[PDB]
């Protein structure tokens, strides 16, 4: 009966609240003064965490959810009462935490070697992605490109062959048909009267949103194939898919490093304020403090004092170890704080809106319940800090914030230079990001069957994405596990989902500004009602679906891509000038060997 | 039976909220009562707007009440520097539940296993049944709503106010006041 569930979640919102404060104190501590005693300690910590956690998992366990009443509780107890693991028989456990160690371990460690020179050899970040992002040797491309798949990628198809198993196996026993449908499950809604959502409905939902893309990527994809025929002459084809070497890392998961081979008209000075940062002298405290201006001049509070003193955001005079890399910390406890080590660089100017666009969604929920102190999906949590460093990096901020001179004048081949740095970036990754899920939803279910694996995988590339195989491939690779979302075992839809929320928030809060133009341009700057409209969205937790929460910010009830196009019509207008004369799509018949 | 310059807890700004409900502070010099009663404990930030008349929720409940009608006021302070610690300050008690939700000034300093729905229960405290006295944990990191807060509490004949005197003119004509007494005419010293 209810009064059970409610006073044993009220018990563990008051003990989990401490125990998660001295543990994620402890990871702090390690990740800003890195020693064996601090790591020692926070991986103490984290076991007398998780030991809470599932003692009491088996007590959450024992409540009927059928015999809840009020959402509020029964999305709590579901969240405690949840499963996942020890479902498997224990060896299996231990088997598959075997398994995502060594795909971990393979990704992160392996090497690449010369086969001209076998005493060098390279990782995967530091020279083999460099090559990829820098070098324009076909060969050498080539070289990094399918040694990568060779030497590391066909040490992990034999493992994903045997995390596939384990990992439906767990999904099964948690009665969800496949991992895929687990993993799905993040999204779903039941319930709440017409804004109930299926797991399966988005399956269908992102497919009916990506064929709307599919113009804006095909003369993209025409307009860098053109391109790519003058840095890669006689190897590219005017109509054919593009080899996938040749696409600004190992991957291909963005275009945005193609930039200088694809630049619309580089002698406009593509803006930039690092020059005026320093010649203002300006350092961290004055960046976050003009960076925290933003958030109280658009209705939103400033910080929770202690955030000053007990955030890191720059290098400590002492020759520390610590990691640099800017991360937006909730402790619970209402403690937030930012690890970082900045330099003065517009990049960085802008990493502060995005850093404390996190922090000012963590505080308007620190009211809800630990179970729910979380974003109405994993699209949301990241859209609502981008949404800032948009707003942060538009030119009539950058010249009211003091940051360009009042005499400078921005141009139409300046918003075309900008717009396709932006498209190669936002929009030439979403056939990818569509086709990786597809791809891994129908091998969990088996729709894609272990001696088609990687035939599927590389007609999805030719069909969906318009890239074609440097060189044949068979059933002993995995170009998948090639990467550290396969690898790593991380679900990859939230990017995805994430890049229409987006647009759809910023062009509500833009009509609600009342913005003038194109939506690129919009600032929400010395507004007030954008920020009533964000708040009401901002305050809710997981204490109400996404989908109730979308009709507040958007005013619609579902996710829309509409907002993204526009954003992008100025420059579609522009690349249907620029391929008139061309060939548009592609061949997926034609090859580069 | 003593004299209670309530006028310097009043001006002094150590206080993050001094808050009258039974009484207006600075007739105090003059209002008198037989008591007056001092509570003091410490509490975090946020849960301090539960200390007031009629109020509801976690302390309104379950520590102490006031009532609707309560006689007299409320103060609380930062009590950081003292009261949270590095390892986290545990030393503070509250009992989270309990069946009826308390009286006026009452006292529930007891404790025995809740307990909920239809359902016997000795000790054990993990499934429908939990012991209802829990720690805090006082950090100072914490956000300034958890951060603890020094409170005092006062329930407002015997305690009266600092009944302050003029200086004395003699040998003019002065319309005068002693004690409890008045009257005007010329001062002069007598033998
Ligand atoms: C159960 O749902 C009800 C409403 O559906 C919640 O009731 C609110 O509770 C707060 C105090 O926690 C009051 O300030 C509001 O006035 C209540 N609203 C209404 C219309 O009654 C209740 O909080 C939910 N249960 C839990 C444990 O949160
Ligand atoms: C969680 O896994 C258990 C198996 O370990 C599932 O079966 C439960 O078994 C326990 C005894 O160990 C019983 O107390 C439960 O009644 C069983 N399940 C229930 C509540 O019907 C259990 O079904 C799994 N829970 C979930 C989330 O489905
Ligand atoms: C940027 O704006 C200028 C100004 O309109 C454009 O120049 C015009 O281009 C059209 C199409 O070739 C000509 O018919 C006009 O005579 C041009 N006007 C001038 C004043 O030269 C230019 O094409 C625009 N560039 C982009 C990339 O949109
Ligand atoms: C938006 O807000 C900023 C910052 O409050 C405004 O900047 C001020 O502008 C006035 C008029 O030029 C100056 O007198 C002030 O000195 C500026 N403030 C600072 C801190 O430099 C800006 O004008 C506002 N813009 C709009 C369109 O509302
Ligand atoms: C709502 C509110 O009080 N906002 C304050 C503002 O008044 C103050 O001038 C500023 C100085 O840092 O900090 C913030």
């Amino acid at each position: 009966i209810e009064e059970q569930a409610k006073t044993f979640l009220d018990k563990f919102n008051h003990e989990a609240e401490d125990l998660f404060y001295q543990s994620s104190l402890a990871s702090w501590n390690y990740n800003t003064n890195i020693t064996e005693e601090n790591v020692q300690n926070m991986n103490n910590a984290g076991d007398k965490w998780s030991a809470f956690l599932k003692e009491q998992s088996t007590l959450a366990q024992m409540y009927p959810l059928q015999e809840i009443q009020n959402l509020t509780v029964k999305l709590q107890l579901q969240a405690l009462q949840q499963n996942g693991s020890s479902v498997l028989s224990e060896d299996k456990s231990k088997r598959l935490n075997t398994i995502l160690n060594t795909m971990s371990t393979i990704y992160s460690t392996g090497k690449v070697c010369n086969p001209d020179n076998p005493q060098e050899c390279l990782l995967l970040e530091p020279g083999l992605n460099e090559i990829m992002a820098n070098s324009l040797d076909y060969n050498e491309r080539l070289w990094a490109w399918e040694s990568w798949r060779s030497e590391v990628g066909k040490q992990l198809r034999p493992l994903y062959e045997e995390y596939v198993v384990l990992k439906n196996e767990m999904a099964r026993a948690n009665h969800y048909e496949d991992y895929g449908d687990y993993w799905r499950g993040d999204y779903e809604v039941n319930g709440v009267d017409g804004y109930d959502y299926s797991r399966g409905q988005l399956i269908e939902d992102v497919e009916h949103t990506f064929e709307e893309i599919k113009p804006l990527y095909e003369h993209l994809h025409a307009y860098v194939r053109a391109k790519l025929m003058n840095a890669y002459p006689s190897y590219i084809s005017p109509i054919g898919c593009l080899p996938a070497h040749l696409l600004g890392d190992m991957w291909g998961r963005f275009w945005t490093n193609l930039y200088s081979l694809t630049v619309p008209f580089g002698q406009k000075p593509n803006i930039d304020v690092t020059d005026a940062m320093v010649d203002q002298a300006w350092d961290a405290q004055r960046i976050f403090k003009e960076a925290e201006k933003f958030f109280v001049s658009v209705g939103l509070p400033n910080m929770t004092q202690g955030f000053w003193e007990n955030s890191m955001l720059t290098d400590p005079g002492n020759v520390q170890k610590a990691v640099c890399h800017p991360t937006a910390w909730d402790l619970g406890k209402g403690d937030f704080r930012i690890l970082m080590c900045t330099k003065v660089t517009m990049d960085d100017f802008l990493t502060a809106h995005h850093e404390m666009g996190h922090i000012q969604y963590d505080m308007a929920y620190a009211a809800q319940p630990f179970l729910l102190r979380n974003g109405a999906n994993e699209g949301f949590h990241e859209a609502v800090g981008e949404i800032m460093s948009l707003s942060a990096a538009t030119p009539k901020h950058l010249k009211s914030i003091g940051l360009l001179s009042p005499d400078f004048q921005e141009d139409n081949e300046t918003e075309i230079n900008f717009l396709l740095k932006q498209a190669l970036t936002i929009v030439g990754t979403l056939p990818f990001t569509y086709m990786l899920e597809k791809w891994r939803w129908m091998v969990f279910k088996g729709e894609i069957p272990k001696d088609q694996w990687m035939k599927k995988w590389w007609e999805m590339k030719r069909e969906i994405v318009g890239v074609v195989e440097p060189v044949p491939h068979d059933e002993t690779y995995c170009d998948p596990a090639s990467l550290f979302h396969v690898s790593n075992d991380y679900s990859f839809i939230r990017y995805y989902t994430r890049t229409l929320y987006q647009f759809q928030f910023q062009e509500a809060l833009c009509q609600a500004a009342k913005h003038e133009g194109p939506l690129h341009k919009c600032d929400i700057s010395n507004s007030t009602e954008a920020g009533q409209k964000l708040f009401n969205m901002l305050r809710l937790g997981k204490s109400e679906p996404w989908t109730l929460a979308l009709e507040n910010v958007v005013g619609a009830k579902n996710m829309n891509v509409r907002p993204l196009l526009n954003y992008f019509e100025p420059l579609f207008t522009w690349l249907k000038d620029q391929n008139k004369n061309s060939f548009v799509g592609w061949s997926t018949d034609w090859s580069p060997y | 039976n003593c004299v209670a310059d309530y006028s310097v807890l009043y001006n002094s700004a150590s206080f993050s909220t001094f808050k009258c409900y039974g009484v207006s502070p600075t007739k105090l010099n003059d209002l008198c009562f037989t008591n007056v009663y001092a509570d003091s404990f410490v509490i975090r930030g946020d849960e301090v707007r539960q200390i007031a008349p009629g109020q509801t929720g976690k302390i309104a409940d379950y520590n102490y009440k006031l009532p609707d009608d309560f006689t007299g006021c409320v103060i609380a302070w930062n009590s950081n520097n003292l009261d949270s610690k590095v390892g986290g300050n545990y030393n503070y008690l509250y009992r989270l539940f309990r069946k009826s939700n308390l009286k006026p000034f009452e006292r529930d300093i007891s404790t025995e296993i809740y307990q909920a729905g239809s359902t016997p229960c000795n000790g054990v405290e993990g499934f429908n049944c939990y012991f209802p006295l829990q720690s805090y944990g006082f950090q100072p990191t914490n956000g300034v709503g958890y951060q603890p807060y020094r409170v005092v509490v006062l329930s407002f004949a015997t305690v009266c106010g600092p009944k302050k005197s003029t200086n004395l003119v003699k040998n003019k004509c002065v319309n005068f006041n002693f004690n409890g007494l008045t009257g005007t005419g010329v001062l002069t010293e007598s033998n």
